[PDB]
RNA sequence: UUAUGCCAAUAGCAGCGCCGGGCAGCUAAGUUGGUAUGGAAGAACUGCUGCUUAGCGGGAAAUCCUUCUCUAUACAAGUUCUCGGAACAGGUUUUAGAACAGAACUUCGAUAGGCGGGAGGUGGAAGCACCGCGAGGUGUGAAGCCAUCUCGUACUAAACGA
RNA sequence: CAAGGGUUCGGUUGUUCGCCGAUUCAAGUGGUACGUGAGUUGGGUUUAGAACGUCGUGAGACAGUUCGGUUCCUAUCUACC
RNA sequence: CCCUAUGACGGGAGUGCAAUAGAGAACCUGAGAUCCGAUGCGAACAAUCAGUCGAAGGAGUAGUCAAGCGCACUCACUCUA
């Protein structure tokens, strides 16, 4: 729904910068951090830290994402209802098959600064798990992640 | 022990709203709400 | 229950809108004795048919009773007249299957149910105003030849320094119940009439005497 | 349907000296949601004056007391609503003051020389029809 | 001159009781206040009434004041002389009550050329 | 027991004065209705492939979806129709109710009262006639009354000229 | 493996425990300030009286026994309906 | 003396070195806690010894001065967050 898809960029600053990470399929740590960075602006020179700046960073393509080890079945997400002796908890597979998007948003939700300026950065980022988006025609710049993936190898 | 602002916060939304439609003997001197046997004729 | 009404294999057929009327007590051929619940439909009609393509959800809006442009507030008679549709006393809305889509201004009635068949109700029941425990909850009370200023409250919750003085999401004196409560699968439909549209049921249909209940499962 | 929190015993006992003297004088200002008791002893104690035999006038010796208001109303009240049927009292609300917001309400007859809403005639009802159930009104527009 | 000034002293009505309702005409026109004074009920209203009308009477009777042309800008509340006493209670504890009186004051100007918002609303 | 002189028929009071009844309302000792199906993941436990790394399937009143309830202050704050003198507000009630709230009615009107008709409860009115000295009985007579329920009627109070 | 739902009445004792009688699908083990008195009870037990046995040479005590022995709070806040 | 109030301690007029609502009667000077105000900014999606340091803002806005009547300085200043 073009409409409930394309969120609330009525709301944010528009007029800084619009920027792409597509994760081909690799880690979600290492999508994740550098996400973290970009989506807080400390990437370019004139930061200062009380404000937001973070560009839009659009991730795509979360259906194919690759989580290494096996953690997939092992690691779940836990949650408290509040109400005495509850806790919903559910696997990483059962919320993959759900909506393989708000694992990583969630991921990012927590490594992002613990200030109240973290919902007014997520206010600033959008997903789509294609790589159909939207906003497209907008200036949109598809972004490489850094140079510096050695990838050690094991038997 | 609790100050003015909890005092102000309580006993503001008790605040006094003006009365709606109100009405007068157009010649017989008195005002009142609707539904009032002011006068006669 | 299946192969009756008017469907295919398998749907949710719309659901009607009635006034409990009151009860009564019938009888069977093996003479026995069975309670019965009167349930009025009053010319209930479709007023809009709600789309997935335009709005997004399946919805025949069917409207139930009769008023006047003296009794409606000016917002709807616009909605009445924009969809020329005779005037209701309440409106109504249920989502329902692909299938099952009715042309907009088709009334229904009684005989779409079909008789030995069950029926789900929902009726907006009898509250009782700001009563408190041992009448809300089932709950017991202290006795009443030993202990003062109890006879016929409640407890406390479990409590010490543990549990912090956190109340859990517990059960008290409360305000009132009137509420929307299902009576799922209930039992069958004895009849119906072809005039009148009335319908009576085996019994317990919530809601008050009168103005209040939905039907569905058929 | 009123209690006006008397024991029901004080509650009558009042009740009947108010539709006493509500007919011994013709106005009276008394609360409103009281005057809207007497709303009904008033009318109930009219029906006994249209009535008049001896049955239904010991009956009112019971319910009316003070004074002969028991003749007044036998006399003039019967011969000056021999048609009224029904509908014999006014209640208007005068919420005039009092120092304790009770509102305030002038409770008197009809067909007297100066009433407060001049009044619409006094016409002999029409008689019983049966009463169908047809529900045929559709309303559209 | 201009902001003509009312008091009155020794209103023997508590404050907390006489500012409820002259919140109400806080700022607003003295017609309609003298109007919403006598349909309110509480039994204040009598002599703010007294206060805003005295008011207007004052600001004719000094030149240059149109008593139409008037309105309420300011008009407060202020504890004055309170004689105590003492409160009694159970088991001999002893305690004061305090009999409360204060003053309001009422402070009018014209309604300068704020008609043209007024005719708005 | 006190009063209406007395008879007659009523009233007050005895914390309904005490009895026998008692509709609507409320309640349960009464009556209903539920204690399910379907779907996924998957416990030990079980099998079979494998190819020695692995592959999948059954597999529990268990977990999660489907029913019921609550929800857009769900701040990515959602969608549809319609009103624009529109929504309110006030007044008579209410199947709703502590106020608020909801819902009904607001004079081209049944909103409540009132009056007529029934239903529904008590259970043979008074006066009159008879039988007996009386206590008292029988007829006139399912009489007499009426808390509620329905049904007729705007006769009262709910328009509105702020 | 499993906490989803359950886990009874009555007899003597203040009893927790426990014994018992009658039942059930079963009559679970701990935590929760040995849950719970600004919710209730107040029987035990730790005030004053009184008495029995024992100890003290008396005043008195008894981790022995029996009888009787005022239960305060108008809810600010957090929690919660 | 007038003016609105039931009634003025009120408001004017007036005496007075005093404006006497900064001597109006308990009456000089009149302070802090306390209360009701008026203005400017902030304030109903953001959690706590309530701040300190930074700070986008908003608002009220001064001056000197050759240079030209502006602009460009006074890190202008003051509140605010």
């Amino acid at each position: 729904l073009k409409k409930a898809v394309a969120g609330i960029k009525r709301i944010n600053l528009d007029g800084l910068r619009w920027r792409v990470f597509d994760a081909r399929g690799q880690v979600l740590g290492r999508l994740a951090s550098q996400i973290s960075t970009v989506l807080q602006a400390k990437d370019k020179p004139t930061y200062c830290p009380n404000r937001d700046d973070g560009d839009i960073c659009i991730v795509l393509n979360a259906k194919e994402i690759g989580f290494t080890g096996r953690k997939l079945t092992d690691k779940f997400y836990r949650w408290h209802t509040g109400y005495i002796g509850h806790l919903k908890e559910r696997s990483l597979k059962d919320q993959m098959a759900k909506d393989p998007t708000e694992v990583i948003r969630k991921a990012v939700w927590r490594m992002l600064p613990s200030n109240n300026l973290r919902d007014d950065r997520d206010r600033k980022l959008r997903i789509f798990e294609g790589g159909e988006h939207p906003f497209g025609d907008k200036p949109l710049e598809p972004f490489v992640m850094p140079p510096r993936r050695v990838r050690e190898m094991r038997p | 022990k609790i100050s003015k602002h909890k005092r102000g916060i309580r006993n503001g939304p008790k605040a006094l709203k003006p009365v709606p439609v109100i009405i007068r003997c157009r010649s017989c001197g008195r005002v009142k709400l609707p539904h009032f046997f002011c006068c006669s004729g | 229950e299946a192969k009756q009404g008017e469907m295919s294999s398998r749907s949710k057929r719309t659901g009607i809108i009635a006034v409990k009327c009151g009860m009564t007590a019938l009888w069977d051929k093996w003479g026995k004795r069975i309670p019965i619940s009167i349930l009025w439909v009053d010319d209930n009609i479709v007023s809009q048919v709600k789309t997935v393509e335009k709005e997004g959800i399946f919805a025949l809006q069917i409207g139930c009773g009769q008023k006047k442009p003296k009794h409606l507030s000016k917002a709807v008679v616009g909605h009445f007249r924009a969809q020329g549709v005779p005037l209701k006393r309440k409106l109504r809305e249920f989502p329902v299957t692909e299938d099952a889509l009715l042309p907009v201004g088709t009334s229904l009635g009684v005989r779409h149910f079909v008789p030995g068949q069950y029926v789900d109700v929902t009726g907006i029941t009898r509250g009782k105003g700001f009563q408190g425990c041992m009448k809300r909850h089932g709950f017991s009370g202290m006795p009443a030849s030993h202990g003062a200023s109890l006879s016929h409250r409640s407890g406390g919750s479990t409590g010490q320094r543990d549990a912090p003085g956190k109340v859990f999401k517990g059960r008290k004196m409360a305000g009132r119940m009137g509420a929307d409560q299902r009576t799922v699968k209930n039992v069958w439909v004895y009849k119906i009439d072809p005039a009148r549209n009335l319908m009576w049921v085996r019994g317990q249909v919530p809601g008050a005497e009168g103005n209040f209940v939905f039907i569905k499962d058929a | 349907f009123r209690k006006l929190g008397r024991p029901a015993g004080h509650r009558m006992s009042m009740l009947r000296t108010m539709v006493s003297q509500l007919v011994k004088h013709e106005r009276i200002e008394t609360t409103v949601t009281k005057a809207k008791e007497v709303r009904r002893l008033a009318d109930n104690m009219i029906q006994l004056g249209k009535e008049g035999s001896l049955s239904a006038a010991r009956r009112a010796a019971g319910f009316v007391r003070g004074d002969d208001v028991l003749h007044k109303i036998f006399t003039e009240l019967a011969h000056r609503y021999k048609d009224r049927a029904g509908g014999y009292t006014r209640l208007l609300r005068t919420r005039i003051r009092v120092g304790d917001a009770a509102p305030m309400a002038y409770i008197e007859f009809i067909d007297r020389e100066n009433e407060l809403r001049q009044s619409k005639p006094a016409t002999p009802q029409p008689p019983q029809r049966v009463p169908l159930d047809p529900w045929e009104r559709s309303r559209l527009t | 001159r201009q902001k003509v000034q009312a008091v009155l002293k020794s209103i023997k009505q508590s404050p907390k009781k006489v500012n409820l309702v002259a919140a109400l005409v806080r700022g607003m026109r003295v017609e309609d206040a003298l109007m919403q004074l006598q349909v309110t009920v509480k039994r204040a209203s009598q002599t703010v009434y007294r206060v805003i009308h005295a008011a207007r009477a004052n600001a004719t009777h000094n030149h240059g004041l149109d008593p139409d042309r008037l309105l309420v800008a300011e008009a407060f509340v202020g504890k004055g002389l309170f004689g105590k006493k003492v409160a009694y209670h159970a088991k001999g504890r002893s305690g004061i009550i305090s009999i409360p009186r204060c003053r309001l004051t009422v402070i009018v100007r014209e309604t300068t050329a704020e008609e043209e918002a007024e005719i708005a609303r």
